[PDB]
């Protein structure tokens, strides 16, 4: 019939539109931001803006992409990661003001233990293993101030290191790979993100160009 | 049911309602549903005016497009709910959260009438019997059971020894004689009513099945997996 | 025979020591087909040292052409993938466009099919009959009492090798100038370029002596053996520049 | 780059011995001899800039 004949052309047009949309979305890297409670969730998105999930967009050197902030969500991790299966890059914004606060009334331990537990649950996961988790270090000035005023080994009796700015900023990286079991197909990237200058974004944006190729080589199978 | 309205979920608490039959336009929006704190899991249309949503903060309340606000609120589960199930008579709906229990909820008064427990682990999806005397429930404990509303207990249990995974979705037949339950082994299993025998064995799924749909006539059953393959079985 | 021993040794090392990431960085099937092409270029002289046997002339010409084409195509697709992966990662997230090893084997077989179509057209336009006795270059005045036993497939094979070598040494060197935009550990830009330059200079130094031998009298035996030596040394230097980092990291471990 | 171009020049001059040793008993000897000598010196003068000034041209083309 005429309707059944025009349905073929309508299907062809809608499939062409869907393919165009998929090709446009296949060139946008999907970043998944998460962190602890009020761990610099708003100060990081207010940096590249001038130059309940949250949707943000910003283009750099002719590379447009979308970024998803988890926002405020009090739910379990068994049914929340199923929607986020296949994310290429998970940016964790660890807090540097959680090891000094006292133990919470509801939590069995302080906020730093909850942070490391969330990191362990988001890293030692059986669903996504080929993906990658990057770490962003925010609020470094106040962290250095509070670590020069108050010591850091008083709460961490595991080591006997000194109390400086470089040693403290360098020891927090090696303490994250000991909890990971699979290392041949998983990696963790850590970068320094200052809060005083805006020219640091391009210091980590190219870092994305380091990880994406990885999953691109995931299509190669030569690794 | 009338094919006039359609609504999608979302993790950002944006339950945008859409319609098909529109003048000078294909698909447009008129009202915006908002006010939820937890993530939306599933949505069911009670009728052409009143709809019900399943959020991730133990608020499986009913909503309306005209007023844009919820009418009644359902609460009483210790954990958040992730599945819903309507009834053919359009009078009540059963809801089961991750507390390994399912509760019935009335649309008129809006409160739990009966609680059923007995699952070893949390559940994923629930289905209702076409007649309305009982309802089946699948969980991750590799077990199936149908709680009776009059007997206030389950009739039979569907155990499994060689199955370590769970059930992601459960559904009935046209009248409720045949049982359908999708497992995590990239397939589905068809169970009997009382014999508890795997009469039908499914296969062909490249990825994990998410949810399956059975028509009202019970002729064919469509299944939905993560491999973007909507295969219909008959 | 030294090249056969070396290729057998490197194949044994590849099939025995494959868990290390350095050998896995390069294409497994790619390295296998390149080793097969080098082995074919080696066995060319083994199967050519016999009588002309015009059918054997056709077999030898097809064999050397296929070996040269498959080696050049393997190197070309390697460098093209290394150059294209950077642009694919910079402008897209996951854009598989003939990148899978199956697709690499498919495009290599497509290039081999193109070479076979070319040589089939050449055989259709030129039957390449058995020409063993050459009395035009043999002078009977000084009573030489010698008979030539060289085949008559030299000119066409020479010109086709020259053209294909020019085209491939152009395209591959352009790909090599293209690739060194991002640094990585599997950056085969300088050794590949050096191998291409060595092959080009070998051909450019082989053409004058080849023409002089063809112009000389009673020199039908020298051109074929010097062409064999040139092709064999080109294959040998290619295998050496390919396996030098492999044996280096093997010794380092 | 100096070591690289010197290695290439060494390979070139190593390839110049067989071409002169193999050519014998030919009436076209001196022509091809002077031709190969001229092309050899020309390519040796060319690769001294093609393999040393290419990065120079590149860093010029940057800015």
């Amino acid at each position: 019939s005429a309707e059944d004949k025009a349905a073929v052309e309508r299907s062809k047009m809608i499939d062409r539109n869907l393919r165009e949309d998929g090709e446009k979305a296949a060139k946008e890297v999907k970043l998944l931001l998460l962190g602890a409670g009020e761990s610099g969730k708003n100060t990081i998105v207010k940096q590249m803006k001038i130059i309940g999930i949250v949707e943000t967009h910003f283009t750099d050197k002719d590379l447009y992409f979308k970024m998803f902030d988890v926002g405020a969500q009090r739910s379990e991790r068994k049914k929340w990661i199923h929607c986020f299966e296949g994310v290429t890059a998970i940016i964790f914004c660890v807090a540097l003001s959680d090891y000094d606060l006292v133990l919470a009334e509801d939590e069995e331990m302080n906020r730093m233990h909850a942070s490391m537990k969330l990191f362990d649950s988001i890293c030692n996961n059986k669903w996504f293993t080929e993906t990658s988790i990057i770490l962003f270090l925010n609020k470094k000035d106040l962290f250095e101030e509070k670590i020069k005023r108050s010591p850091l080994t008083i709460c961490y009796p595991e080591y006997t290191g000194s109390n400086t700015y470089e040693e403290a900023a360098a020891y927090i990286q090696c303490q994250f790979e000991d909890l990971n079991r699979r290392k041949d197909t998983k990696e963790i990237y850590t970068h320094f993100t200052c809060s005083t200058d805006t020219k640091n974004v391009q210091f980590v944006f190219d870092a994305v160009t380091d990880v994406i190729i990885k999953n691109n080589l995931k299509e190669c199978g030569l690794y | 049911p009338s094919g006039n309205y359609v609504a999608c979920g979302g993790l950002d608490n944006i339950c945008s309602i859409y319609n098909l039959k529109t003048r000078e336009g294909n698909v447009r929006v008129s009202r915006e549903l908002a006010g939820h704190t937890g993530y939306l899991s599933c949505c069911r249309f009670l009728d052409d005016n009143q709809i019900v949503t399943s959020s991730g903060d133990t608020t499986c309340a009913l909503w309306d497009i005209e007023t844009g606000q919820q009418t009644t609120t359902f609460t009483g589960h210790t954990g958040d709910v992730m599945s819903l199930s309507l009834a053919p008579d359009t009078r009540l709906f059963v809801s089961g959260a991750c507390d390994a229990s399912a509760k019935l909820w009335d649309v008129r008064e809006g409160m739990c009438r009966q609680t059923f427990t007995g699952h070893e682990s949390d559940i994923n999806a629930i289905c209702f019997f076409p007649n309305g005397n009982a309802f089946a429930t699948g969980s991750d404990d590799a077990t199936c059971r149908l709680f009776d509303l009059r007997a206030d207990q389950e009739l039979m249990t569907y155990s499994h020894d060689n199955i370590i995974c769970g059930i992601t979705s459960v559904s009935f037949s046209k009248s409720g004689r045949l049982l359908l339950a999708g497992y995590d082994d990239f397939n589905c299993n068809v169970w009997d009513a009382l014999k508890a025998d795997r009469a039908g064995v499914l296969a062909g799924h490249d990825n994990r099945v998410s949810c399956l749909g059975v028509t009202d006539d019970g002729m064919a059953v469509a299944t939905g997996s993560w491999d973007s393959f909507l295969k219909i079985w008959n | 025979v030294v090249g056969i021993a070396a290729t057998l040794f490197v194949v044994i090392t590849f099939v025995r020591y494959n868990d290390t990431p350095i050998v896995k960085a390069s294409g497994r099937e790619l390295s296998y087909v390149l080793l097969a092409g080098i082995f074919l270029c080696y066995a060319t002289t083994f199967l050519m040292i016999a009588e002309p046997d015009l059918g054997t002339c056709s077999l030898r010409r097809i064999f050397l052409g296929l070996g040269m084409s498959i080696s050049y195509a393997a190197l070309l697709t390697k460098t093209n993938r290394i150059y294209r992966i950077f642009e694919q990662g910079k402008r897209s997230v996951s854009a598989p466009r003939f990148i899978s090893p199956a697709s690499q084997l498919a495009i290599t077989f497509s290039l081999i099919s193109l070479q076979l179509l070319g040589i089939c057209v050449w055989f259709v336009v030129d039957p390449s009959h058995s020409v063993v006795d050459f009395q035009d270059q043999r002078t009977l005045d000084p009573r030489f009492a010698r008979g030539v036993l060289k085949c008559d497939i030299s000119d066409l094979s020479l010109i086709c090798l020259l053209g294909y070598s020019m085209l491939l040494m152009v395209t591959c060197t352009v790909y090599a100038i293209k690739t060194r935009g991002v640094p990585e550990t599997f950056n085969e830009a300088k050794p590949i370029g050096f191998t291409m330059y060595t092959t080009c200079i070998v051909w450019l130094a082989f053409i004058p002596i080849f023409f002089g031998t063809s112009q000389s009298a009673d020199k039908l035996y020298i051109q074929t053996t010097t062409l064999t030596v040139s092709v064999s040394l080109s294959a040998s230097v290619s295998l050496g520049m390919l396996y030098m980092p492999k044996v280096y990291i093997i010794l380092f471990h």
